């Protein structure tokens, strides 16, 4: 089969900017490149077939052009509804589809600083076999921050767990959840914890954390 | 007598399903249809097949007199030959020659002449190749014209298409349909004397089409006709009528500005080309390239990737 | 007014099977082959299948092949998929798409599915249906966490939908234990922090656990 | 490299100054016209002239973007060539290949198509090529439609022929008038790179014709139609494009079923068909017949009387 | 040249009738045969072209037909308008003309007796040198009538004049005029005088006649 | 409103010479070539001469080569005979007739003449004009007798026009003097052979001879 790289795999960008997305394929494949686009909690939308032919409905703003192995989808203007995940197609090995690993498109802000809060754990819970502390971040950009726990300042590179949401309808920025789960075993027997919150934007990892 | 295959260029050559001239080399995969076109059939011993003719301007026209359908605009043409002479629907084939062979709308002109005075008179009129009424074999079609009064009877009447037209409040491209056969009996038989289906015996190899651009003259239709011989080939094929050494030529496509040769594919005797690919592709080729036969080949011979 | 509608799916035990159904109005069936097609939450797209509209051909992704069978029945307008011995790598979203706009019998055979399902969720979990639990958490911000609850979705809501402005309900994250686990914060001025009452309600319709609670 | 001349028969083959099949042969005394076409003109060692090209579909047709004409149904083109690339006006010929060469005015049918979403739109239309702004050597020409508000810009627009038209409060058959050239730069200039006129240089020898009849669309037009060579001789010559021995081939008419030669005929290099006979015969010769090279003869050879 | 003979050179029908016309040529011209119609003191009229085209403004009662060398020209229900002289043309030796020698259409009627009157000549001309009588006959069908002057019962085939009217728009008949020219030198010698009037419908020659 | 009008003609001694013209309107004049046509009294036609349109072609029948010249001038859309050394065998009405409807542009080179002149006749004699002469004639039938005139015509009447039952004027006729001779005789019962009178009106235009004259 014929592997269809996209590149690069996200892009950030200033609503009214110009989009420009790569797809490259193993060998020649004609025109016969579709692109796709997937906003979160539906199915694929088809934009262009063949290349460099918009689909049916589909506003001018779109762009595709390309042959044999390298294809380029442009966005002419970007509009707040098409910042979603783009997926590039060929059916080359008829009768199958064979995508792309997508390219998804963020939308583009200053940088801002992680309001960081931190919550004791709840002792309701301190009752049911297992306890678990919170270290929360809000409404910061870009989504990188490396988040790293110290019991008694140890790391613990071997449990924790990891959650972010996705970029505010509003503000477009996003906000992140540790998770620290371990047993009333090794809760109590220590009492020192560290949050490590390292976020471009910031002046030095600001430290938030506990005592028992 | 050896064996040749002409030297025209495909921007020279013409279609053999639709009186429109040739435009690009198209490989596809088979499959979900049926190639089984009944224009453009034609052996490498000059063997004529199911509706082929030699003229590539009287492919998808049709020829008789008319007569007006009450209180529409439509009119029924009963057919006649090509030389205007009765048609014989008792002949070894399953259509008119020249008949389409594809299921879809066409529109084109209707004109008449009037013996006695020499009057003529034209109108815009369009044909359905997948409707109840399409009973070429019987000699009998219908028309969708502009005028309810102006077309006479008993008179000479020819339709000259022109394009293709798809009506709908929505549903594109839905029509028409180049690999799917009309009935040529209507509702009221099944068609006979058929051109065989074609599909490459081989895997990997697919077959090699000679695409054309249909006009379109309303809507959002299906423009793109493929045909396995040009017009052109049917007619060499016809006046050489060279015996085949083998069920399999190979032909090389040449590049005469330089002299080398860009791809390779096989000629079957029972009258289309195979190519080795895989994939559909839009071949790109120098404006002068022509094909050129090389040798009769075995069963078992194995291409070279186009 | 061409529409593809998706029923089955669920949940399974690993080994176990499952039947998917694409329900077909607006045009004409077997004039149209018709995919179907997998996502695994996050990442990208996986060709499954394909079972063309009047040639009767069939063909599977070397993932599935022997375990998966496609069918259609042109007279009901269905299309259907037989999945058996599934695993924990066959959990997705499952769609079927369409070949389109243009039929068979026009010879195009490139990339173009112009109309999918809605969607059909796959969940191969040998875990059992269980309710959530809530605990609290303590300008500044405080909010509310669930845990070892299964499966989703869990709805939370502020003061019984009346405070939205600073709800950053954080999507679910599985676990070792098969349970996902989630979390929900709001901020508030530390003015209306003993005036004003804050109940984050949570609703898992699952197990019908509802769960009304205040924090401070 | 031994000279031929295609074994098919006149039905089977076409005119070459309209998209229309041959009907019947013809010979007729020339004097109160000169013979000077510019299409179906091809030497018998290959050499295209005029505006001759190989495909029998490109015959009568034009290519290019259309300009709606304020006020008016008409509409402007401007050319392209046959491959949708930019026309050259400063091209060794008289004027686009495949374009007219009698003055009348011809009635087809405009259809475009748009880029964008693959819609189409058609519709009847007239093309006057003895008016001022029939001007193809110089790119544009004019049109007159139905409507003032379908056809799009910077569109490919393609004309297709159907048939001859006359307008008039009577003066009946003044229109076509196939043996008067265009003027293919309007009031702007003179025709240039013309093919030669053609006239037998023998006296008792005529011109032979071979005729086809055009549609007619309106009114009381002239719809006979005569060219030099079949479109398939222009084909075969220039393919072939065998030595000539001498300036005159002589040619012998066969019957197969019998095996009897039914007249004699000279193919002159330069590219026309002459008969020893006087005064306006319409031939009668059976449906099988075909052409069939003899020998290379000399300029004093005498013709038997047809 | 081709010579072109039509046959016969007289026609005699009932008005509503049908009339045939025969043009036959030396060798073949084809179908390029044209017939024209000529009523007495006017231009010729074309009626048919190529054999068997009505010209433009031409009634569908005229029919013509034929190829090679015979041709027909018939006319299905002759008209009162339709009795005029009838010429086949050809034009094979381009550019000239050549007609054949017509065909005359003639009214038929019943045979009609001619009521012969005579005339003694005038004697105020019978001072002017030369002397003249008349033989009269009137309202007569068909056409041909021997008519011989006896001077002295002697034929006189040497000096003699004759003139015939045309058909009746009414009647549809003939009429006669005689004519004997002498001088005095013979016209008072003589006195024995006779006029023979043989016509198809009488009883036998009526001889009406004269004596000085 | 196609229209050829012809001019000249008239008479000339033997030996002498004549010019004839046609006038065209209503047409395309140099896209139709003209012939000229002459039909001696009572036989049937014969043809002249030819000239085209645009490309100068000119041919004369043999019996005429040497004495014609045809001629045309397509600025002024004019069309000319010019005839030397005429004889008695010139005699005749000549026309000019087109090649139509069809244009020499076509090719069509057939025979088709659909728009003639309307005749212009040539008399070819030596004698001079003269006027007639009236004899009398005498139920029963009286009439007039004409002699020793020409050229033609002579119209004769009866009773002013007021007697056109039975009038049979014969057509004249040529003598061995040159000169032409009439008769015209009508019967009329012997109730009114006193009672009514009977004057016979000849008039010969050509030298203005009018003659009225009683019969009994």
């Amino acid at each position: 089969e014929i592997v269809l790289t996209q590149s690069p795999a996200s892009l950030s960008l200033s609503p009214g900017e110009r989009a420009t997305l790569s797809c490259k394929a193993s060998r020649s494949i004609s025109i016969y490149l579709a692109w796709y686009q997937q906003k979160p909690g539906q199915a694929p939308r088809l934009l262009i077939y063949d290349a460099s032919y918009r689909a049916i409905g589909i506003p001018a703003r779109f762009s595709g052009s390309g042959s044999g192995t390298d294809f380029t989808l442009t966005i002419s203007n970007l509009e707040p509804e098409d910042f979603a995940v783009y997926y590039c197609q060929h059916r080359s090995s008829w009768p199958a589809l064979t995508f792309g690993g997508g390219t998804k498109v963020e939308i583009k802000r200053t940088v801002a600083a992680p309001s960081v809060f931190i919550f004791p754990p709840s002792d309701e819970q301190l009752k049911s076999g297992t306890a678990s502390v919170v270290c929360l971040l809000n409404n910061f950009y870009p989504r990188e921050a490396k988040v790293q726990w110290k019991v008694d300042n140890a790391l613990q590179s071997g449990n924790s767990q990891e959650s972010v949401t996705e970029q505010d309808s509003k503000d477009s920025t996003y906000s992140l959840s540790s998770t620290l789960t371990l047993s009333k075993a090794d809760y109590e027997k220590h009492k020192v914890y560290a949050c490590e919150v390292t976020h471009q934007g910031l002046s030095s990892p600001v430290t938030k954390s506990f005592n028992r | 007598k050896p064996f040749t295959v002409p030297i025209l260029t495909v921007e020279e050559m013409t279609n053999s399903r639709f009186p429109i001239p040739l435009e690009k080399l198209f490989t596809g995969p088979s499959g979900a249809f049926v190639v089984q076109p009944q224009n453009g059939r034609c052996t490498t011993d000059g063997v004529l097949l199911g509706t082929t003719q030699l003229s590539p301007v009287n492919i998808c026209t049709f020829r008789g007199d008319v007569t007006h359908i009450a209180g529409t605009h439509n009119y029924t043409m009963n057919l006649a030959s090509q030389n205007w002479n009765n048609y014989d629907p008792t002949e070894e084939i399953p259509a008119p020659l020249g008949t389409p062979d594809f299921v879809g709308r066409i529109q084109g002109m209707l004109t008449q002449t009037t013996r006695g005075d020499g009057s003529t008179r034209g109108h815009k009129a369009t044909v359905s190749t997948g409707d109840v009424h399409f009973t070429p074999k019987l000699g009998s079609i219908q028309f969708n014209t502009d005028t309810n009064n102006d077309f006479e009877t008993g008179q000479n009447t020819k339709f000259t298409p022109v394009g293709v037209v798809q009506d709908g409040n929505g549903a594109h491209q839905n029509e028409p349909q180049q690999w799917v056969l009309p009935s040529y009996s209507g509702r009221t038989g099944h068609n006979v004397h058929l051109a065989p289906a074609v599909a490459p015996t081989f895997p990997g190899e697919q077959l090699l089409f000679f695409r054309s651009t249909m006009p379109g003259c309303s809507g959002y239709p299906n423009m793109n006709l493929d045909c396995l011989l040009p017009q052109e080939w049917v007619q060499h094929f016809y006046q050489e009528a060279a015996p085949a050494q083998s069920d399999v030529a190979l032909l090389r496509f040449v590049n005469p500005d330089t002299g080398r040769v860009l791809f390779e594919c096989k000629l079957h005797k029972s009258g289309y080309v195979t190519v080795a690919h895989t994939g559909q592709h839009d071949l790109v080729i120098p404006p002068n390239g022509y094909f050129r036969f090389d040798s009769w080949v075995n069963q078992f011979y194995t291409l070279a990737p186009m | 007014q061409v529409q593809l509608v998706q029923s089955g799916g669920g949940l399974v035990q690993p080994g176990g099977s499952l039947r998917l159904s694409c329900a077909a109005s607006g045009f004409a069936f077997s004039n149209h082959g018709m995919h179907w097609v997998r996502q695994a939450p996050g990442k990208g797209l996986e060709w499954l299948s394909y079972i063309s509209g009047s040639t009767g051909a069939i063909h599977y992704a070397n993932s599935v092949k022997g375990r998966f069978t496609i069918s259609r029945d042109n007279a009901r307008n269905s299309l259907d998929l037989q999945m058996n011995s599934l695993g924990d790598e066959d959990t997705a979203v499952y769609y079927c798409a369409r070949d389109g706009p243009r039929p068979d019998g026009t010879g195009y055979a490139g990339p173009s599915n112009d109309y999918w399902g809605q969607g059909t969720l796959v969940s191969v979990s040998s875990a059992s249906t269980k309710g959530p639990s809530v605990f609290p958490l303590a300008t500044a911000a405080l909010g509310c966490l669930v845990k070892d609850y299964f499966p989703e979705p869990v709805t939370v809501s502020w003061n019984s939908g009346a405070l939205t402005s600073g709800v950053h309900t954080f999507p679910a994250v599985l676990q070792s234990s098969g349970l996902y686990s989630l979390s929900s914060v709001v901020t508030v001025p530390s003015s209306s922090l003993g005036t004003q009452t804050y109940i984050c309600n949570v609703n898992h319709k699952p197990s019908n656990t509802k769960v009304d609670k205040k924090v401070e």
